[PDB]
């Protein structure tokens, strides 16, 4: 059920985005950690 | 390019089981998205 | 020993006279060191009781105005001296060390350690007091040495009986503190154990704290509300105060800090309850507990925010022309929102001539248009063309009930 | 989008997803899948997807793993979009001349709806041709 | 970090304003009176200022609507208005955000 | 000593007869010893509300205001009680009182004398009773 | 069954009546509901007489109230369900506390007065 | 907005000084993303 868990890592990755312009933390609870670490990554990259 | 994130993809796939895959919570709008849109929209609602 | 302490109330109360205190300071001062100090020592010493409190309870609300009595009568001494002083700082204690720092003298024109006591000696003044305290002493502190070598005297032994009465509360409220998982399990719990000793200490006894009510319990512990200090939090609580200092709300962000506050607040006052409604040595402490997990779990539900939804989509573009309605009724409402005649006059310009404008200071580019009648041009303005009342911008459903919020403000400060 | 915007696969897939949308039109995007321009037409599309939804929908052409579809522009094969209705393929005149199809990237998401919502209507009124709205005639 | 003033600067530069101000000798101005002899048209010139934005445009959108309303009503009422205004002057301490 | 039995007494009064002024200025009174120190502004207006701003309650208002030693607000209530009706007595004292602790000064107080004290009021009721002046009462009372 | 602590429960007649008195007092904003708000009521002296709900689990919360009524000597009952005394104060959620408070002009003054005396005699 | 408040104490009622320091004093807002203005005045108060 690889597509759905895709969509909703897609989501996840805007909704950081967008908590980061807004100036909001992403802490986010069940998320496991690498995906998180990836995900701070890719924001800063973003900011950069 | 995309070099920076390869190890960090690569440590991803070492630790996530399957079902912490599956119980990925689904994201609310934490920056409280919607209603904003529902506001601004309803006060210029043309 | 043990059987003081009815007499040390008596005579607490005996101060619950009025300013001018005179006969009576020396009275006061008579009762401080007989009794302010035995009862340090009493506390010093574990174990001399356990039903101290509810004598303790008793007397807490009796040195409390004892304190207060004393502040006043420091002001009192102080004003036509230092008049904003009282204004600037507000917690008594304080006051008289400020007090005590002004008086104290040598280089206190230019700078001792001017403020360097106050950070120090008057342990709590933070920057901005300071500050505040500084621009007052440049503006109306008048600093030609004491009305009398007396005054000073008087307002000294006012200070050291005041700092000895603080000194014999806050050890009380440490001996509460010590106590209180016996005295008010459920509080604690819900709490933390210093917090409970702060509130219960403020109340009185627990069944004090109980009849207090959810609401007041906030700003129980407040620093009182100085106009010229700023407010505004991004929390959105505006009363501080001891309970919102605790983890249970702490912990969470600044957006649930307010409601969470609350949320304490009634948690407590029920705890509170509880407690004073149980007999010695029960310590039941599983309603607190459930209390507590309800708390957590409010605070949870506030920080996670909604699913993101499905996008709404737009309505499939069709052209209906279904309406074609009309009546008084229905015209009113609509003829807010139609061009008004006048309005379609402007829109219409006369043809050759330099169509007239009206030069408004932000920006002069309006031209009124074929409004004003060629003569009337000519001439000068119209109120024919100040027709209408069926457009005269009405508020809405929220900003009249605001506005009549405020009219009956308005009206009761009147009174 | 990847993961937002539905692919296909081939040339008759396609034909399939043109034909048996009946109520809303239909945007095709043909583009080589790793190009910029691509990309970002992609990205737009996968904003006003969701959007359009109840009058429109789009999907996406692998131009180079599907080549059935050559016959549509001549071989120019830039990474472009394409707009079909009944079956009926859809003429947008904008300035670039090109009235078949939109060659070329638009940035305003809004933008972009509205050209959609003016190719629908004019569908739905029978018209092959239809004015945009905006002018275009930078982005050839 | 605090407030960047250290209160040595804080005494300097209010000192200066005082000493100034006694110069100057000055009456400092005192709340809206009541009954302010100059109240009303004052309050016109502010409602005035208010205006100012619209009187060009034809259309007004919700909030601009609202503020003209607002205008209005203070017109229109004006003693009540004057009231609330003082009110507020008085007393509020927070405000819509 | 008994202050609970006082309050509830107090109480009793109220729930029989709300409207009588001397119940709730004794209420104010007990409030003022400050057992509570509290539910005080709330009582206040409470007691303004169910006796019309009665004349006296202004009066014990201004007086607990007094002994609290907030002097401006005292003061205020005084003259506000003093408008509500300047017949009644002990205000004027009171006033008078306040003056002396502040810097303020009698001359204004004095002239607006002319009008009656023994009237009503009942300390100078009292004072009455204990003579035929009134400058000299005033001053016996002051004392 | 309804608890031991909750006392004095009402009987049923009586209960309807004091719900009744409680409508009549909501219509006529003579009336609070709410553990702290009737404990406030008690506090200011305005408290005619309350009324709490013997199916408040955990009863503790209310346990208070009683106590506060004695000292200030205010009438008080538990009627039975916190459900009806919350439809009867006008509020679909279930309530446990309310005051009737006083106030000599009221409409409904005899009616509550009868209500107080009822409380009265129950109490022992 | 300390310092400005006694300053405008030399000036004005204190009523009104307070006032202002309170205005100068809101939550900020900007599309979700508040902030709140503990210093530095804001400069479109019709007063400011």
């Amino acid at each position: 059920i690889r597509q759905k868990k895709a969509r909703t890592i897609l989501q996840h990755l805007s909704e950081a985005w967008r908590c980061w312009k807004a100036n909001i933390p992403w802490d986010v609870p069940g998320m496991p950690a690498p995906i998180k670490k990836i995900i701070e990554r890719y924001i800063k990259s973003k900011a950069d | 390019g995309n070099v920076d994130l390869n190890k960090l993809t690569e440590e991803r796939e070492k630790l996530l089981q399957s079902q912490i895959d599956e119980n990925l919570a689904q994201l609310t709008k934490n920056a409280s998205n919607p209603i904003q849109v529902n506001k601004p929209n309803a006060a210029t609602d043309a | 020993p043990f059987e003081i302490l009815p007499e040390s109330i008596e005579l607490f109360r005996t101060l619950a006279l009025i300013s001018p205190d005179r006969l009576s300071l020396s009275e006061t001062a008579q009762i401080l060191p007989k009794i302010v100090d035995l009862k340090r020592i009493l506390q010093q010493q574990e174990i001399d009781f356990i039903k101290l409190l509810p004598f303790f309870n008793e007397i807490i609300p009796l040195i409390k105005s004892n304190i207060k009595l004393m502040h006043n009568f420091l002001i009192s001494l102080y004003s036509r001296r230092f008049p904003e002083l009282s204004s600037l700082i507000p917690s008594p204690l304080q006051y008289s060390k400020v007090i005590s720092i002004l008086e104290n003298e040598n280089y206190s024109k230019n700078e001792s350690d001017e403020l360097f006591f106050h950070l120090e000696n008057k342990a709590k003044l933070t920057r901005e007091q300071i500050l505040v305290l500084t621009m007052s002493m440049k503006t109306s502190f008048k600093n030609k040495e004491p009305l009398d070598i007396k005054t000073r005297t008087q307002i000294l032994e006012a200070n050291s009986i005041l700092e000895n009465l603080w000194k014999l509360q806050e050890d009380i409220g440490q001996y509460i503190a010590s106590k209180i998982s016996i005295i008010a399990p459920n509080v604690c719990f819900l709490v933390g154990p210093e917090i409970a000793a702060q509130l219960i200490a403020h109340a009185g006894g627990v069944l004090e704290f109980s009849r207090i009510p959810s609401c007041n319990i906030a700003s129980i512990g407040k620093n009182k509300h100085l106009s010229h200090e700023l407010h505004t939090l991004e929390s959105g609580v505006r009363q501080e105060g001891y309970l919102f200092a605790s983890d249970m709300i702490q912990k969470f962000p600044v957006s649930v800090h307010k409601q969470m506050l609350r949320m304490l607040c009634a948690k407590v006052s029920l705890a509170a309850r509880v407690d004073a409604g149980q007999k010695n040595g029960d310590r039941n402490t599983v309603l607190a507990h459930k209390w507590k997990a309800e708390l957590s779990k409010k605070a949870r539900k506030l920080s996670e925010a909604p699913s993101i939804s499905e996008t709404k989509a737009l309505p499939i573009p069709e052209d209906q022309p279904k309406k074609k309605r009309a009546g008084r009724k229905f015209r009113k409402y609509k003829e807010k929102f139609r061009l008004s005649h006048v309005r379609q006059l402007q829109n219409r310009m006369e043809f050759g001539k330099q169509e007239q404008t009206v030069l408004d200071s932000y920006g002069e580019e309006v031209g009124l248009g074929m409004s004003n009648t060629s003569l009337q041009q000519a001439v000068g303005a119209t109120s024919g063309s100040r027709r209408s009342a069926g457009n005269q911008a009405k508020l809405t459903k929220v900003m009249k009930h605001r506005i009549s919020e405020a009219n009956q403000q308005a009206d009761e400060f009147l009174i | 989008a990847s993961v937002l915007l539905p692919q296909l696969r081939t040339g008759w897939h396609v034909d399939q997803a043109i034909v048996t949308e009946t109520k809303r039109l239909v945007v095709i995007r043909f583009g080589r899948k790793n190009d910029r321009q691509c990309m970002i037409m992609d990205e737009l599309l996968s904003s006003i997807a969701e959007r359009v939804r109840n009058f429109a929908v789009i999907y996406l052409c692998d131009i180079d793993e599907v080549s059935d579809f050559d016959e549509m522009y001549e071989l120019t094969d830039p990474m472009t979009v394409m707009f079909f209705y009944h079956n009926k393929h859809m003429m947008c005149d904008f300035g670039t001349g090109n009235n078949n199809k939109l060659n070329f990237i638009v940035d305003d998401k809004q933008e972009m709806i509205d050209i959609l919502e003016t190719i629908f209507r004019g569908a739905r009124k029978n018209k092959g041709l239809v004015v945009s709205p905006y002018d275009y005639n930078h982005k050839r | 970090n605090g407030p960047e003033i250290t209160p040595e600067e804080a005494t300097t530069i209010f000192s200066v304003m005082v000493e100034w101000l006694e110069s100057r000798s000055f009456s400092p101005i005192p709340f809206p009176p009541l009954t302010y002899k100059n109240d009303t048209k004052i309050l016109v010139l502010a409602l005035e200022d208010l205006k100012d934005v619209y009187a060009s445009k034809v259309r007004l959108n919700a909030s601009e609507r609202e503020e003209l309303a607002l205008i209005e009503e203070a017109y229109d009422n004006p003693h009540d208005t004057l009231n609330r205004i003082k009110k507020y002057l008085l007393t509020q301490r927070v405000f819509k955000p | 000593g008994n202050l609970d039995q006082a309050e509830l007494l107090v109480t009793q009064a109220l729930q029989k007869f709300p409207s009588n002024a001397l119940l709730w200025v004794e209420q104010i009174k007990l409030f003022k010893h400050g057992n509570k120190s509290s539910l005080k502004k709330t009582i206040f207006q409470d007691a303004l509300r169910r006796t019309q701003n009665d004349h006296r309650v202004l009066l014990e208002i201004g007086v607990s205001f007094y002994a609290e030693a907030q002097y401006e607000t005292s003061l205020k209530w005084l003259e506000r009680a003093l408008k509500k009706c300047s017949r009644y007595g002990d205000t004027w004292v009171w006033l008078f009182r306040t003056y002396a602790r502040l810097g303020k000064d009698t001359v204004d107080l004095y002239n607006m004398f002319d009008q009656c004290e023994p009237t009503y009021g009942p300390e100078w009721i009292a004072a009455s009773k204990n003579c035929t002046p009134r400058e000299i009462l005033l001053r016996l009372m002051n004392d | 069954a309804p608890n031991p602590k909750a006392f004095p429960l009402a009987d049923a007649a009586l209960t309807q009546q004091i719900l009744d008195v409680v409508q009549q007092a909501a219509n006529l904003r003579q009336l609070k509901k709410g553990a702290n708000e009737a404990t406030k009521t008690l506090n200011r002296g305005i408290s005619e007489f309350i009324i709490m709900a013997a199916d408040c689990e955990p009863i503790e919360i209310l346990l208070h109230l009683p106590l506060l009524c004695e000292d200030k000597n205010v009438p008080y009952v538990f009627v039975p369900s916190r459900v009806a005394l919350g439809r009867a104060c006008g509020v679909s959620r279930p309530v446990i506390a309310a005051s009737i408070t006083t106030n000599d002009a009221s409409a409904i003054k005899t009616q509550i007065y009868a209500v107080k005396d009822k409380i009265e005699t129950l109490l022992i | 907005f300390t310092l400005l408040n006694r300053l405008l104490r030399l000036i004005v009622d204190p009523n009104i000084a307070d006032y202002i320091t309170a205005k100068n004093n809101v939550v900020i807002n900007f599309k979700d993303m508040s902030h709140v203005n503990k210093y530095g005045l804001i400069r479109g108060l019709k007063f400011a």
